[PDB]
């Protein structure tokens, strides 16, 4: 899982 | 769930034969075996793998993608067992140093022809137009095969020089794609010419082509060993031979190795191993499947020494030798999808060959990575927890205003925000009004937040020249710099706070589905 913070 | 095995295999394979091997295993062990053949199972498997089969059968090309995604168990065959199968079959199922499936059989396409309509099959693709002429005179056609899957048209495309990814010095170069080179254009052009000249119909699919050949309506088809059973039943006097040449060059089919992988999430991995090693990959197990729908040239030496005697298997392997083993890298999925689109569009007339293959060249190499969105600062455009696909950008490649980009904020954190200005753009806000290069620019993606705001303005007045990493003399965005803002403007920590970001921080563009399209 790659997460990106909005 | 637990005291049983669920197996997926494609609809064109010997699934009843495989079920008989499953019944033998149930007899011996009491463990029930259920064989299913879902439509587009190769796409569904990641969805469900959360459930999903204990064992999945597909050509080896898909498995590296499955393994990269952590969906497959590493298999643990001992030496004795590894020696029972041809070394090159093991090569097809190895990924990042590890064995990720049991190879079953080598598949290559051949030319299949009706000896009563056509005693001598054509040596060349170039003869087929004339030949169709002759055959149309008696209510027949020369050639029908599945145009909807690029597997079947690839041999012609690659004949004069097409390739997927160049394999060099022991590895594939994902940037070296051979889809829009001269060879590929000539092949696909010839295919489109056949359609333009009504020697083939663009809508011809697997079942239409198989029915036509098996009912004696077309003199030739292109298919794999699995198809031979139905032809036997039809009583067509058929031959299986080497594919014709194109521009003097042999057709070059992509060779698959039907392979059996074990779900990483399966609680029956030990039973799966037992079934595959000791029931399926035996002379008796393979025979049962093969008798239903032929497998091709099998991975098991002992049984292949028998099947290699068949002239049709000699033909299959001859076509294989002129082709090439498919890559198993995760990018293969994207390649096939790109090439499917290109063939379909060129054939239907939607695009010219150059257009189709130019787009395919791009799409086959474009790396796509899944991401999960965290936080509410892009709401409602993207939501907290939303899964998205992200198109990776090459180091110094074409970012544009409106693109939503993932970028490295620091060593640990990736952010996602919208590109509002690129290098060279003069930008400022006067309240909620965006001015780019002296022109107001509408922001339809803010429409909801503009109409459900807590304050007077959601973005508010600011000028690029006042932000960190900007040219303090100018609202023109510096070389290599980007202005990014979150769609949830009222709460977003973005360039208004931390300033312009650098081109080298950007990892990719988020892909969006548009709700509307043509029917
Ligand atoms: O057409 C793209 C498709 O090609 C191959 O799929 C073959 C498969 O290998 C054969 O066993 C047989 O079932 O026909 C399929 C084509 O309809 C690739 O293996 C597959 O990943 C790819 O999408």
């Amino acid at each position: 899982d790659h997460d990106a913070h909005a | 769930h637990h005291h049983m095995l669920v197996i997926w295999i494609n609809g064109d394979k010997g699934y009843n034969g495989l079920a008989q091997v499953g019944k033998k295993f149930e007899k011996d062990t009491g463990i029930k075996v259920t064989v299913e053949h879902p439509y587009k199972l190769e796409e569904k498997f990641p969805q469900v793998a959360g459930d999903g089969p204990d064992i999945i059968f597909w050509a080896h090309d898909r498995f590296g993608g499955y393994a990269c995604s952590g969906l497959l168990a590493e298999i643990t065959p001992d030496k004795a067992f590894q020696d029972k199968l041809y070394p090159f079959t093991w090569d097809a199922v190895r990924y990042n140093g590890k064995l990720i499936a049991y190879p079953i059989a080598v598949e290559a396409l051949s030319l299949i022809y009706n000896k009563d309509l056509l005693p001598n099959p054509p040596k060349t693709w170039e003869e087929i137009p004339a030949l169709d002429g002759e055959l149309k005179a008696k209510g027949k056609s020369a050639l029908m095969f599945n145009l909807q899957e690029p597997y079947f048209t690839w041999p012609l495309i690659a004949a004069d020089g097409g390739y997927a990814f160049k394999y060099e010095n022991g590895k594939y170069d994902i940037k070296d794609v051979g889809v829009d080179n001269a060879g590929a254009k000539a092949g696909l052009t010839f295919l489109v010419d056949l359609i333009k000249n009504k020697h083939m119909n663009a809508d011809t699919d697997y079942s239409i082509a198989e029915a036509a050949f098996n009912k004696g309506e077309t003199a030739m088809t292109i298919n794999g060993p699995w198809a031979w059973s139905n032809i036997d039943t039809s009583k067509v006097n058929y031959g299986v031979t080497v594919l014709p040449t194109f521009k003097g060059q042999p057709s070059k089919p992509f060779v698959g190795v039907l392979s059996a992988g074990i779900n990483a999430a399966s609680p029956n991995k030990e039973l799966a191993k037992e079934f595959l090693e000791n029931y399926l990959l035996t002379d008796e197990g393979l025979e049962a499947v093969n008798k239903d729908k032929p497998l091709g040239a099998v991975a098991l030496k002992s049984y292949e020494e028998e099947l290699a005697k068949d002239p049709r298997i000699a033909a299959t392997m001859e076509n294989a030798q002129k082709g090439e083993i498919m890559p198993n890298i995760p990018q293969m999925s994207a390649f096939w999808y790109a090439v499917r689109t290109a063939v379909i569009n060129a054939a239907s007339g939607r695009q010219t060959v150059d257009e189709a293959l130019k787009d395919a060249q791009t799409n086959a190499g474009a790396i796509v990575t899944p991401y999960t969105i965290k936080g509410e600062s892009m709401d409602p455009t993207l939501k907290d927890g939303e899964r998205v696909a992200v198109n990776i950008v090459g180091y110094k490649t074409g970012l544009e205003k409106g693109n939503v980009v993932v970028f490295h904020a620091n060593k640990n954190d990736d952010y996602v925000k919208r590109v509002i200005g690129v290098p060279g753009d003069k930008v400022e806000y006067k309240n909620d009004t965006l001015y780019v290069n002296g022109k107001k620019q509408d922001e339809p993606y803010l429409n909801y937040n503009l109409k459900h705001k807590q304050g007077d303005y959601i973005t508010g007045t600011f000028q690029v020249k006042d932000l960190p990493n900007a040219n303090p003399k100018s609202n023109v965005i510096p070389k290599g710099k980007y202005l990014v803002l979150g769609d949830n403007r009222e709460v977003s920590k973005d360039s208004r706070a931390f300033g312009l970001i650098d081109e080298d921080q950007i990892v990719g563009k988020v892909s969006f589905r548009f709700w509307s399209h043509p029917q």
